[PDB]
């Protein structure tokens, strides 16, 4: 019975990271940040077509899924640190090509590889380099000219959730997976369900809302 | 939170002369300051932001010019537009606040009121009641003062007044009294007098009519 | 044509809530805050939140924190305000900003028991024929209407020169106010003059021609 229930889910791993998949590969989804949200949707993706299935070389994959995901979340929120403190656009210097070879070398790495090595590290810098940032993010996003939206005649607060979107998808990633690396099977289980989350949390809060209802023909809010 | 008190909170002037009214604060707001004004009856119009920078649209002749803790509007050679209440406002830190709003009126010259009374609208008298209306019209200052007879007697039970504020064109005050009455109550009497007592004249102004002979 | 369009009369009875909205429509809907104030009868100015339309953050003032509600919609360029349990002291004019630039039209909300009734419009004329001047000053007194407000015209916007307008007096329950017009005596009884009421609280358009008199007297 919970079984059959649990089949469901995995579909929500072969379409939830399909319809991000395809998205990213429209003119203007294509970014550098967007080109690291693909990465991790491969990562779920195969997760849910080589993991997932068979668990309801088959751990092999498991590893190098997992140790490729808080490995890429730590790519990011040192990419966005770049931007943030970087001096002209909130723009990272990480140029489109530059952006694939980072890419690449972040699966090699991963599949040449532990609970220190693969999980601490990567998630230890990626929350104190990514609290750096929320923390400028506030700075910087009320140094703006008060002025400015109410009597009108570069980061703002539409930038400014960017980081919320990408503060919660690297702030599920640790609750699912940190009672994991700290019922065994249960606790195993938990860290499936941020597989399921990354295509829920991109609605509600970035531009993925309306890009998700294209591919889809209309859906509703037409 | 963050008073704004914002003196005067009345004044005169005439055409031509420079009015100025000051805004403090009791936080240091960084020149986010904002003047605005209110008109009798209208939705409030906004001058200044800023400290100095004039909305687009406003006469050249609004001077906005304060800085930190203390701030103030200037309007160099008043014009007759220019009445109403003015508001500033502070918006460095939540919650907003608000000032007091200074009330800025034009010394005129002393105008007697047009005085003019209405017997009950024969539609009225059909539908159950019986208002009798009294204008008290165009006059300076704004001071001014009604008493209602009735047959030689007089009363003031059941009269609602109400003033306008400044005339646009006129600057002028009037005033408008209306006692009213059941069909009955009206019908029992005949005379029905408004005088009106001004600061213009010594004599009442007065008019009058006759239930009766009308 | 820059402008942010409100109800104008909002009738609700106490302990209920009402749902006050914005139109704005002349610019750029997600290029400015948007803020609700609140203006009691004859007082000043008192802030209530301000939400920004593009991204979502709304900042409430303490003391309407759990009272109201800002909320915006992105495609129809329209904000409301959710306003919660009413009480007899949230009766004011609230207002809809586009920052503190641009304020909105105003919608009279007011929290009451009562029911609404429109107003009986009466014609004032000059009485006994009392030709004793160069220009005649008649009326129009509308009387008995609630709740608040209730515009007053003449000649449907023509008549504007010499109009005065007085401020609603309640008496007994129920908004009384007049109208005074000033017109050229060889004018008035010669060509048409009407006054218009018109009182939204009760969807209610008025028209009222001014006969003479009886004359009849």
């Amino acid at each position: 019975g919970m079984g059959i229930v649990m089949s469901l889910i995995v579909l929500a791993i072969v379409f939830g990271n399909v319809l991000v998949i395809t998205a990213i590969a429209f003119e203007r989804l294509q970014t550098v940040t967007n080109y690291f949200i693909t990465s991790l949707a491969c990562a779920d993706l195969v997760m849910g077509l080589a993991v997932v299935p068979f668990g309801a070389f088959w751990t092999s994959i498991d590893v190098l899924c997992v140790t490729a995901s808080i490995e890429t979340l730590c790519v990011i929120a040192v990419d966005r640190y770049f931007a943030i403190t970087s001096p002209f656009k909130y723009q990272s210097l990480l140029t489109k090509n530059k952006a694939r070879v980072i890419i690449l070398m972040v699966w090699i790495v991963s599949g040449l590889t532990s609970s220190i090595v693969s999980f601490y590290v990567p998630l230890v810098i990626m929350v104190f380099v990514y609290s750096r940032v929320f923390q400028e993010a506030k700075r910087q996003l009320q140094k703006i000219d008060k002025s400015e939206g109410r009597f009108h005649v570069k980061f703002c607060l539409k930038e400014h959730k960017a980081l919320k979107t990408l503060g919660i998808i690297m702030g599920t990633f640790t609750l699912c997976w940190l009672p994991f690396f700290i019922v065994y099977i249960l606790l195993n289980w938990i860290g499936y369900v941020n597989s399921g989350f990354n295509p829920l949390i991109y609605c509600r809060s970035p531009d993925f809302r309306i890009a998700f209802q294209e591919l889809l023909c209309l859906r509703r809010s037409s | 939170d963050i008073k704004m008190t914002q003196s005067p909170s009345s004044m005169y002037a005439s055409l031509g002369e420079r009015v100025t009214i000051t805004c403090k604060a009791s936080q240091d707001i960084n020149s986010y300051l904002s003047w605005f004004q209110q008109k009798p009856g209208k939705s409030p119009k906004t001058l200044i932001y800023r400290a100095n920078r004039l909305v687009d649209g406003v006469p050249s002749r609004f001077i906005g010019t304060g800085s930190g803790q203390d701030y103030s509007l200037t309007i160099s050679s008043l014009d007759y537009a220019d009445m109403g209440i003015y508001y500033c406002l502070q918006y460095d830190e939540f919650p907003y606040t608000f000032g007091g709003g200074t009330k800025l009126e034009i010394k005129r010259a002393d105008a007697a009121p047009t005085v003019s009374i209405f017997p009950p609208s024969s539609e009225q008298l059909t539908s159950g009641g019986a208002s009798v209306v009294c204008f008290l019209n165009n006059f300076y200052p704004k001071d001014i003062n009604v008493k209602w007879k009735i047959d030689g007697s007089e009363r003031q039970n059941g009269v609602l007044n109400s003033w306008t504020d400044q005339d646009s064109k006129d600057s002028t005050y009037s005033m408008s009294s209306t006692l009213t009455l059941t069909k009955d109550e009206y019908e029992r009497h005949n005379s029905y007098t408004c005088e009106a007592t001004h600061k213009t004249s010594t004599s009442p102004i007065v008019k009058s009519f006759n239930r009766n002979e009308c | 044509e820059v402008q942010l369009q409100q109800s104008g009369a909002e009738l609700a009875r106490p302990g209920a809530s009402v749902k006050l909205s914005c139109k704005a429509s002349g610019y750029i809907f997600t290029d400015y805050y948007i803020n609700w104030v609140r203006q009691r009868t004859g007082q000043g100015f008192e802030w209530i939140g301000e939400i920004y339309p593009g991204s979502g953050n709304i900042d409430y003032n303490e003391r309407f924190k759990d009272k109201a509600t800002l909320t915006a919609d992105k495609s129809s360029s329209t904000a409301y305000m959710q306003l919660s349990s009413l009480t007899s002291e949230d009766s004011a004019v609230y207002f809809c900003v586009r920052g503190f630039g641009y304020w909105g039209q105003g919608t009279t909300l007011t929290v009451s028991s009562a029911k609404t009734t429109p107003p009986s419009v009466y014609p004032l004329a000059p009485g006994s024929a009392a030709q004793t001047n160069s220009a005649v000053t008649l009326g129009c007194l509308v009387k008995g209407y609630f709740p608040e407000p209730v515009t007053v015209t003449w000649n449907s916007g023509s008549l504007s020169s010499g109009v005065h307008t007085f401020p609603a007096v309640l008496q007994s329950d129920l908004y009384t106010l007049s109208s005074s017009v000033t017109v050229p005596s060889s004018t008035w009884p010669s060509e048409t003059v009407t006054c218009n009421v018109a009182h939204p609280a009760s969807s209610t358009k008025v028209d009222k021609k001014i006969v003479p008199r009886d004359c009849g007297c």
